[PDB]
């Protein structure tokens, strides 16, 4: 741009009016006109003596921003050109332009020091300017005593601290250590002075949230400097008491907190010895404690308070935490124990006033997962019991607890709209609930008869409420929310989750029946148990039951209440939630206390061996109870997906391990289940695609537990020879083509399908070669069905659907015979579908959408058919046959293009001698689609397409086409800069080497000025001189190509 | 015939309802429910397999909506007499009374006509009506 | 005088902006993905119980090649929504660039983290894992653009904010 000219200046000035007006009244052609203007002013060569002169004459706060940031780029892109004193020069212009203009407009000022902290983090590149002189600068701006001043060399300090967020760690050991010792500092000089002027608050303001930017960065290096830095106490009473100072600031506050909280999460080898860690530690527990004990918590400061003491718990290990004074430990458990019930009370108080802003919810998450950390003979029992008297309270209805309690009695406010993507509460407060149970489990002599009483009055208030409602609407799902709490919490006090292992019961819950077993009589708990119909209240001697069987019978009658409601029309009535809920704890009880394996143990109660032993008639009877909840469940709640999902999830939990499913085989309702799935009965064909695929799952993985052979026959007679019986009759109703549209034949085969996909998701290492010589037979009769229902697309989309399931779970167990077999079922299935989708074309209704599911099944087909007679040929096959479907704009799908692109480039990295022995269309398709990868689309599909560059170096016309591409994508400007994009580089440049120094020659000849043509000749011959025509060949050319990028990428 | 019904619930997020009366391909399914312990209610929402329109409902699920029956045939081209498709099945018959579709396919159905190709035609009959959709040449 | 406020939409590219307004506009979702080139304005109205509020959302461009202005659209905005894709933990780690860039344009204005995409499966980024709540002006939000998930939370929040109202409600027309 021209120096002087009043166009340049009016150019900019109106681009900038007109980009700022109200942008419905300007059009996109003078928008993008105005948008070209400040581009290409700031992609202009050396534009500082112009963007100084715009600095120093326009008036337009826009066009400051955007000189600004044109001094900002253009500094960088000719870093090489500009000398040590022009830089510096151009830099001390910038602080002293900011500095004398304090009215400045805030973004302008910031974008100036925005260039400041480039230039300076750009000099660390090359050591050309050090960080001393900006912190020089900076020390002096704060030893003057104007507040402004000090505001400036905060914001410049600021703009140094994210900029610099090799060059980030040597900022973070030395430069990063004295800015945070000069604000430590001011922060002593302004805790030191009371009564602060309105300026000099602000100053204090922008100073502690700038130590807490400090104390935030990522990775505190570990040295001695930072250790007598961060490990001097009075940097923690520093904190301590500045907070103590602004607390009821509200926002001071908060980042005083947070900076105590990151000065209580230190945990690296910044620690010497394990006795610093005590030491720090018991200083920390005393402040906080002081702190706390004389301060009323306010609402800006819990989740600050509650996160520094969870710090605190979790981040210092637990023989540190023992080595502080006793008194101190116990003040501080104590006042943990305090701050958690509170914390709960007032959490507890903002979900029923539904505030916007959750801030006690957060603090007392934390305080509850400390609690776990913390505890995982008897020493919290108390405080277990507080907290846990607290959770409850908190969580139950009106008479007894405070949950909907606001001081009123309002009862919240109308029923919130719950979406389905809304997370269920036994996962969202999974933290808590744990906790919670932990809690329970230490102080299970209190907690569990506490459980087993509310569990017990509340079944009989559902009772008697429903019961009344066949002849107090709220206080039905009051009732409700109780009986769900209750039930959560009692699921996480009983057992664990894991998920990868086996659940064992807990130690404490083993512990209290082993101590009570002799104050128990087993028969009347076996009646207590065996009883969940009737009350336990009336019971001979209920009073000497286990506990906790007691509990679990509770839970089972919560179950009991629920299934005859079932029995009677009142299934409207009921909260598929609280079915959730005991479906849910009903398999949890399924994988702990149900054939208890003695070997697990080292001693096992009486009362929890006779009723959930292994050869016990308490487990054959607890196990066929479940099935008729399960029967329950699918026969009623069909409409609600959560619920029927979890009940045949745990139908399978019942089928899994073969120890219940020995069990589970012998029940007449297991059996009766099999027929009534297999007659597509009104009841159960009202369940979704999912539910009845899991069902398959659970029979057929029930069809391999301990039978005789005559119920073996019997068994995969009634439930696998329907579906062959049904299938093949329909295929033979006379009907080829005409028959296969109606309802009844394509719901059939639908059905049928779908079984499929369940039986192919039962597959096991047991299980194939059987399964899978049942699947073949259906697999050759779908290619039969792809050729007739070419126009039915939700019907191809499934048969694909089942060749991907057989595909995906079988294929890693399969032979090469069987793997062979299922290798030409799916190369004729491809044939087919790619004879018929060949050259159609559709109208609208979504025929993108249909055809793009159909491709991702296919991909993923061939995808698992790359898991495992060169095995691969058939996938070129297959991608051979479905290329030609890949329009452009199917490639819009994300997730199509990204599986297309991972496919083609794992056959290219991997067995690339196949490619050049391809036709000649399918070579050009992927080597278009290759160029189409590298340069458009996303920078993952063009990073693996570098990655199959590499391999495929190893016809040879695209290949030299390849390195035009390679050297416009790093040497002229996708811009993203990648180890693999330099191997493919070397590699590509050390092949044709001719095509090579002609693009270097003729880069080397369109230059300008020949200052830019020596440092580019100096590049280029240090590139060829360590390439000189792989491992150390190329080692040396990618440490050699990031000097040059170093070097050659500002030249742009 | 023509539709069935099909518990709300049950309905495939891939398949086809009727929603105000016209046959649609749902396009968003959604579940909701109104309390926490509330029973669930789906919004379905489809496009007219034959307009194109969007129609969207919301109703409880375990409630029943109907399914419409949809069938898709291919036909060969064998004429175009004064604007009326005459297509030949594979069985030998021939039907002249399906018109002739607005938009580029017909004229791309007028086109490879004139020009001699052997054009494979699929119609769609759903619940009353007709019409050509696609195209398939070799 | 309309009651009318400046929103900035920045997030990662393909992390769903275009698709939350778009559906927050027509109702239709599309499962294709065109890049926005710069930005572009959109009106959104919503009639709450003291009148009607419009948020010129400026829907800006998640690549850097198609970056335009980039941070020159942040310029007098007075309110911002940042979004990333909880099923890509490389958006997750993005947003505090962002928010440093609206921070430095602007200063205090609100914004709302919105993750996006919460209707997939395999899920990276957890509720719990955020911090970013933590501050008077600063919120988060799980929503998905298919399914019209706590679509309104964001414009009702700042709507509250910038008004200065937390009795305010969004209601029909
Ligand atoms: N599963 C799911 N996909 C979504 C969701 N929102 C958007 N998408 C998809 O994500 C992809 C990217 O969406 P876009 O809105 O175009 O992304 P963007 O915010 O405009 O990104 P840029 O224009 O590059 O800045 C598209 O394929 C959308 O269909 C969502 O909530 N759930
Ligand atoms: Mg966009």
């Amino acid at each position: 741009a021209a120096l002087g000219p009043p166009e340049v200046i009016a150019q900019l000035e109106n681009a900038a009016k007109v980009l700022m007006a109200p942008p419905s009244m300007v059009s996109n052609e003078q928008r993008q006109h105005a948008e070209h203007i400040f581009l290409s002013f700031r992609k202009s060569k050396s534009p500082f003596a112009v963007c100084r002169h715009i600095l120093e004459t326009s008036k337009v706060d826009y066009v400051l921003f955007q000189a600004a940031t044109a001094i900002m780029e253009a500094v960088v892109r000719e870093w090489v050109l500009l000398e040590k004193g022009s830089i510096e020069s151009l830099r001390t212009f910038l602080l002293t332009y900011v500095l004398q203009r304090p009215n400045l407009q805030k973004y302008v000022r910031e974008q100036i020091l925005l260039a400041v902290a480039v230039i300076v983090k750009r000099g660390s590149l090359d050591k050309s300017i050090d960080c001393k002189s900006i912190f020089h600068e900076v020390s002096q701006l704060i030893s003057s005593g104007n507040p402004t001043v000090q505001t400036l060399a905060c914001s410049i300090l600021t703009a140094l601290l994210s900029e610099f967020s090799n060059c980030k760690r040597v900022f973070q050991e030395e430069d990063l250590r004295q800015i945070f010792m000069l604000t430590v500092g001011v922060l002593q000089e302004f805790s030191r002075r009371e009564n602060l002027s309105a300026q000099m608050s602000s100053v204090f303001q922008r100073y502690l949230a700038l130590a807490n930017q400090v104390l935030s960065w990522n990775f505190l290096p570990p040295t001695e400097s930072w250790r007598e830095a961060l490990l001097d106490s009075r940097v923690m009473e520093l904190f301590f008491t500045v907070h103590r100072k602004i607390r009821e600031d509200s926002d001071m506050a908060q980042d005083s907190l947070q900076c105590l909280a990151q000065l209580a999460s230190l945990h690296g080898p910044i620690f010497p010895d394990e006795g610093s860690q005590v030491d720090y530690l018991a200083h920390f527990i005393e402040g906080l404690l002081n702190t706390i004990n004389g301060i009323e918590i306010e609402d800006s400061e819990a989740v600050g308070i509650s996160s520094i003491i969870s710090n605190l718990i979790t981040v210092f290990p637990r023989n540190v935490l023992t080595a502080i004074p006793s008194e101190l430990f116990s003040s501080f458990v104590n006042c943990l124990t305090h701050l958690t019930c509170s914390f709960g009370r007032s959490a507890a108080l903002e979900e029923v006033l539904d505030k916007d802003d959750m801030v006690y919810m957060e603090a007392y998450d934390k305080l509850l997962e400390s609690w776990l950390t913390l505890v995982r003979k008897g020493f919290f029992t108390q405080h277990a019991v507080q907290v846990f008297n607290s959770y409850i309270q908190c969580h139950l209805a009106a008479p007894d607890g405070t949950r909907n309690l606001t001081a009123n009695g309002v009862a919240s406010r109308e029923e919130e709209e719950i979406s389905e993507l809304q997370e269920d509460d036994r996962d969202q407060f999974s933290d808590q609930l744990a906790s919670v149970g932990m809690l329970g489990r230490i102080a299970a002599e209190h907690c569990m008869p506490l459980l087993t009483s509310l569990l017990e009055e509340r079944v009989t208030r559902l009772h008697g409420q429903l019961q009344r409602h066949q002849q107090d609407n709220k206080m039905l799902d009051d009732l409700y929310e109780d009986i769900h709490w209750l039930i959560l919490v009692t699921g996480y006090l009983l057992a664990d989750d894991t998920q990868g292992e086996t659940p064992l019961i807990p130690p404490e819950i083993m512990e209290y029946s082993i101590k009570h077993s002799s104050e128990v009589d087993i028969n009347t708990t076996l009646q207590i148990l065996g009883s969940p119909g009737e009350k336990a209240s009336s019971i001979p001697g209920y009073s000497r039951t286990d506990s906790v069987i007691r509990l679990l019978s509770a839970v089972l009658r919560v179950s009991e209440v629920e299934s005859r409601a079932i029995r009677a029309d009142l299934t409207h009535l009921l909260s598929p939630q609280m079915g959730k809920d005991i479906v849910w704890f009903l398999k949890r009880w399924a994988k702990t206390y149900l054939l208890v394996d003695e070997k697990l143990y080292d001693q096992i109660s009486l009362p929890l061996s006779t009723a959930f032993g292994a050869d016990t008639e308490g487990s054959q009877w607890i196990i066929g109870y479940l099935l008729q909840k399960v029967i329950s469940n699918l026969s009623v709640w069909s409409s609600e997906q959560d619920l029927a999902n979890d009940t045949v999830q745990l139908l399978v939990t019942l089928v899994e391990r073969r120890e219940r499913a020995n069990l589970v085989i012998q029940c007449e309702n297991w059996w009766n289940l099999a027929k009534q799935f297999a007659s597509r009965s009104p009841p159960l064909n009202f369940l979704s695609s999912p539910v009845q695929r899991t069902l398959m799952k659970a029979l057929v993985l029930g069809g391999f537990a301990h039978m005789d052979t005559e119920t073996k026959q019997q068994y995969w007679t009634e439930v696998l020879q329907p579906l062959q019986q049904r299938f093949l009759r329909v295929i033979n109703q006379e009907n080829f083509q005409q028959m296969c549209q109606q309802e009844e034949v394509k719901q059939e085969i639908t059905a049928t399908l779908e079984a499929l996909c369940g039986i192919a998701e039962a597959t096991q290492i047991d299980n194939v070669a059987i399964l899978f010589n049942f699947l073949m037979d259906f697999l050759n009769n779908c290619i039969g069905l792809m050729e007739v229902y070419k126009n039915t697309p939700e019907t191809v989309n499934l048969i694909i659907e089942v060749f991907v399931e057989v595909a995906h779970k079988q294929i890693c167990y399969l032979g090469e015979s069987k793997a062979m077999h299922l290798y030409e079922a799916c190369l004729t299935l491809l044939q087919v579908y790619s004879k018929n989708n060949l050259g159609r074309q559709r109208i609208d209704v979504t025929a993108e959408e249909e055809q793009y599911q159909d491709l991702l099944l296919i991909m993923e087909l061939l995808t698992n058919l790359l898991s495992k007679v060169s095995a691969a040929d058939v996938v070129l096959y297959g991608v051979n046959l479905i290329l030609p479907l890949m329009s452009q704009d199917l490639l819009k799908f994300p997730t199509l293009c990204n599986q297309y692109y991972k496919l083609i480039t794992f056959i290219c990295e991997i067995f690339p001698e196949k490619i050049p022995q391809l036709p000649e269309d399918l070579f050009k398709s992927l080597m278009y689609s290759l160029e189409l990868g590298m340069t458009s689309m996303s920078s993952e599909v063009c990073q693996l397409c570098l990655e199959a560059l590499t391999p495929l170096a190893e016809l040879f016309l695209a290949t030299r086409h390849f390195l035009k591409l390679v050297f416009d994508m790093l040497v002229l400007q996708n811009t993203e800069m990648t180890t693999a994009a330099g191997e493919a580089f070397y590699t590509l440049v050390c092949l044709y080497q001719a095509e090579y120094s002609e693009l270097v020659e003729t880069l080397l000849s369109s230059q300008q000025d020949p200052v830019i043509y020596q440092r580019l000749a100096d590049a280029f011959n240090k590139l060829t001189a360590s390439s000189t025509p792989d491992r150390k060949q190329k080692m040396a050319f990618l440490k050699s190509l990031e000097e040059f990028m170093a070097n050659v990428g500002g030249l742009l | 015939s023509a539709t069935f019904p099909m518990q709300c619930s049950a309905l495939r997020k891939n398949g086809f309802v009727v929603l105000k009366g016209r046959p649609c391909k749902i396009v968003e399914m959604s579940t909701s429910k109104t309390g926490k312990h509330g029973h669930a209610k789906v919004h379905l929402v489809g496009i007219d397999i034959f307009t194109g329109k969007k129609y969207e409902d919301i109703c409880p699920s375990t409630h029943n909506m109907d399914v419409p029956n949809i069938k898709r045939n291919d036909f060969q081209l064998i004429g175009i007499q004064d604007g009326y498709l005459s297509l030949l099945q594979d069985s030998g018959e021939v039907r002249e009374d399906l018109r002739l579709p607005e938009g580029d396919l017909g004229k791309e159905i007028e086109q490879k006509y004139d020009c001699g190709e052997e054009i494979l035609i699929t119609v769609l009959s759903a619940m009353t009506e007709e019409a050509a959709v696609a195209i398939k040449a070799m | 005088p309309q009651v009318q406020f400046k929103l900035v939409l920045v997030g990662d590219g393909g992390t769903g902006k275009t698709t939350f307004v778009k559906r927050h506009l027509t109702g239709e979702f599309e499962k294709k993905y065109v890049a926005t080139l710069g930005v572009e304005v959109h009106p959104l109205v919503f009639h709450t119980n003291r009148g009607p509020i419009k948020f010129n959302v400026w829907d800006t461009a998640g690549l850097e090649k198609f970056g335009g202005l980039r941070d020159g659209y942040y310029i007098q905005a007075q309110c911002a929504i940042i979004m990333f894709d909880v099923t890509s933990r490389v958006t997750y780690k993005n947003v505090p660039n962002w928010h440093r860039d609206l921070v430095r344009v602007c200063e205090n204005i609100p914004i709302v983290l919105c993750g996006n995409k919460v209707d997939i499966k395999d899920r990276k980024v957890k509720a719990k894992s955020i911090v970013f709540h933590r501050k008077k002006n600063l919120q988060y939000y799980d929503i998905s653009a298919k399914s019209n998930y706590n679509f309104e939370k964001p414009f009702l929040w700042l709507a509250r904010k910038l008004i200065g109202d937390p009795n305010l409600e969004f209601v029909a027309m």
